[PDB]
């Protein structure tokens, strides 16, 4: 009883090592491991015979629906196309905007301007938005 | 083209009446058990201990299975992908035919105890009907199997999907084909291939989810793997 | 006495599927730690 | 832009009759279904104001009386009850696209 | 209790540029846009252009594009727009309002202010 | 011998979680875990015990 026991022991002190050198010594993308709510950092501290971990998490709430483009794209020249980095584009409910579009983070809902830090130049596509005015990033 | 798996999860919950396995109601028997009466009280107790054990794992897996939001699932969903595997509003035909090629025994609980009973054919050979015999149990799954298909049926909900960042508070809500172009370009094949490709991918696409109505044979070993976990409990109550 | 019930099933939101260049896209007002 | 225009160019009414008015668009307004269609009105000695919203017809400016309808190119008012405060010039507006201009409008007085 | 303060009439001459200005009142200023209309006659108004008080973006109508700008002074909860070479087919009420959104991606007018002119 | 089995059968569904909270809920760079093609989307359905 005593050998089965050691084992399942040292099975399960490497599961241990494995999340001091991954949720706890960096921030995880991976979700599984660390607690559900994507990851933010986490603790551990010593109990008997073994580790305690502490996962602090993110838990979103109040969802809402919104309107949103796959991207944009300049009507007047269609090699000119542009599609969001880490967020979205999507259709302007906020009064500070004269833009008919605005960025937001994924993570929570935070419309904004759309400028050049928060997009990148993407290939053309048929269902990028063909914007015929207004378009910061290119001016042109 | 496809592979497959199986993964188990469980080991069927049974318990044993420790008393009946021994004897059944002599009276003599029951006054020597007596002086081993709590070598049952540790079978029953080691054997509650793991039927606690396969439950938790159930609830565990299943709080990674939900999601807090999902597409509504319709029939021509998938655009020019054939998807057998949608329900026929359901578990799914998918899942019946393997149903059908395991060869396991007839189910408990209904009508139960009265299929060991002279009320029905004298060519019944089910262990079940021993079962009230040698005093065994057979506790149900804590899952059931309406619950079950519904939370297959959220996950693919989720599909379309997993892209456009982490994907782990937002949904994205878009068509299933678009999430296939998406992680095309993810792997490095060019987007002007993809737009010239389209409906070539989606006839390869479909050959390959074709092939999965010869995958139900025996020498597919996943195949062969989920029959063998419904032999290994078999032959543990054999 | 203990009274007999249903278990449960927590139904995930509902977010329609749309055609066409355009989307609905979900996103959370509020969080918590 | 997307040309309105209004009619009857003018309209007068015997008081606590229902009166309507039509307005026609070169091109539906309609984008993802959000219609844009705003009414407004206007009296002398005053700035001109919201009324309705194509989604909102009660409310946003006015009471349920001014009932917004239609969709596409195609909308009107509805006021079934019409009384001597209701005498105005009533214009239909686009918030569609940029420049966002609107009708030339009409205008409704009790005979 | 909102309100917007336009600045008082005046008749400036042809070939002038003239400024407009409105101070908002009981809401704050920086969170909303201005927008601008000219009444060209009392059956006829147009849109002249709108400035966001809080990133001072601007569009306009493209007949003003070349003739006209705007400013902010978010001190004094105010705003202003100018415009370049008036003649007289410019006389008109001139009035500023406020960005709302009553329904879901709508702009609205919503208040408005008492008007003012140019002649 | 059961309780062998019940071991065996939770290290076994910590596995499954593992893949439906990687192989299935996102496209993977990995290799290794899922079919051998790169990865693109992969789907569970319920199979009895599994």
């Amino acid at each position: 009883q005593q050998l089965v026991r050691s084992e399942s022991a040292a099975l399960s002190a490497q599961l241990a090592k494995d999340k001091v050198n991954e949720c706890v010594k960096a921030q995880s993308k991976r979700s599984g491991f660390c607690g559900q709510g994507t990851h933010i950092v986490s603790f551990v501290v010593n109990a008997p015979n073994g580790l305690y971990f502490m996962h602090v998490g993110y838990y979103p709430s109040n969802h809402i629906e919104v309107v949103s483009a796959y991207g944009l794209c300049d009507a007047a020249n269609p090699t000119n196309c542009i599609a969001p980095v880490n967020g979205y584009f999507i259709k302007t409910n906020n009064t500070r905007i004269v833009d008919e579009w605005s960025y937001t983070g994924s993570s929570f809902y935070a419309p904004e301007p759309i400028t050049s830090l928060n997009t990148k130049y993407v290939a053309p596509q048929v269902t990028y938005q063909n914007i015929s005015t207004n378009l910061p990033p290119p001016l042109l | 083209g496809v592979t497959q798996e199986y993964i188990q999860t469980t080991i069927q919950k049974v318990t044993v009446d420790c008393k009946q396995y021994v004897c059944n109601g002599f009276q003599k028997c029951e006054q020597l058990l007596r002086e081993y009466g709590q070598f049952c009280s540790k079978i029953n107790q080691a054997l509650h201990g793991a039927n606690l054990r396969q439950d938790d794992s159930v609830r565990n897996l299943f709080a990674s299975v939900k999601s807090s939001q999902s597409s509504p699932i319709i029939p021509g969903f998938g655009g020019d992908f054939n998807l057998t595997l949608l329900e026929p509003v359901a578990r799914s035909a998918i899942e019946d035919l393997l149903f059908d090629k395991v060869t396991i025994a007839d189910p408990g609980y209904m009508q139960g105890y009265d299929d060991c009973m002279q009320q029905g054919p004298a060519s019944a050979r089910d262990l079940i009907c021993a079962q009230y015999v040698a005093g065994y149990k057979v506790l149900p799954p804590l899952m059931d199997v309406n619950m079950e298909a519904a939370y297959t049926s959220s996950l693919l909900g989720s599909i379309a999907g997993v892209g456009w960042t982490a994907g782990l508070s937002s949904f994205a809500a878009i068509p299933f084909a678009q999430s296939i172009f998406y992680r095309l370009n993810g792997v490095g094949i060019t987007q002007q291939v993809l737009s010239e490709n389209q409906k070539l991918i989606a006839n390869k696409f479909n050959q390959a989810l074709g092939a999965m109505q010869t995958g139900f044979t025996t020498t597919n070993e996943a195949f062969h793997k989920v029959q063998d976990a419904v032999n290994n409990n078999a032959q543990a109550l054999s | 006495e203990m009274r007999l019930a249903s278990i449960a099933f927590n139904h995930p939101i509902q977010v329609d599927q749309l055609n066409s260049s355009y989307f609905k896209l979900s996103i959370p007002t509020n969080f918590s730690f | 832009d997307i040309v309105l225009t209004q009619s009857p160019a003018s309209l007068a009414v015997s008081l606590g009759q229902r009166a309507t008015i039509s307005c026609r668009a070169s091109e539906s307004v309609d984008n993802y279904g959000i219609s844009f269609m705003n009414w407004f009105q206007q009296k002398p000695g005053q700035p001109p104001k919201l009324l309705i919203s194509a989604t909102s017809n009660q409310g946003s400016g006015v009471p349920a009386r001014f009932i917004g309808s239609g969709s596409g190119t195609d909308f009107s008012l509805n006021i079934h009850p019409v009384e001597e405060d209701d005498t105005a010039m009533y214009f239909c507006q686009q918030s569609k696209e940029v420049p966002r201009t609107f009708g030339g409008g009409t205008k409704l007085e009790i005979k | 209790q909102v309100q917007l303060q336009q600045s008082g009439p005046e008749l400036v001459r042809p070939g002038v540029s003239v400024k407009i200005s409105c101070k908002g009142s009981g809401y704050t200023f920086t969170d909303y846009a201005i927008h601008w209309v000219k009444q060209s006659h009392a059956k006829s108004l147009e849109w002249i252009g709108v400035f966001s008080t809080y990133y001072g973006n601007t569009n306009y109508n493209q007949k003003f594009k070349g003739r006209a700008t705007m400013t902010v002074d978010k001190s004094s909860s105010t705003a202003y727009m100018e415009l370049a070479r008036l003649t007289s087919e410019d006389s008109a009420i001139y009035y500023c309002a406020r960005k709302s959104y009553y329904v879901d991606y709508v702009d609205a007018m919503d208040y408005w202010g008492q008007g003012t002119s140019v002649t």
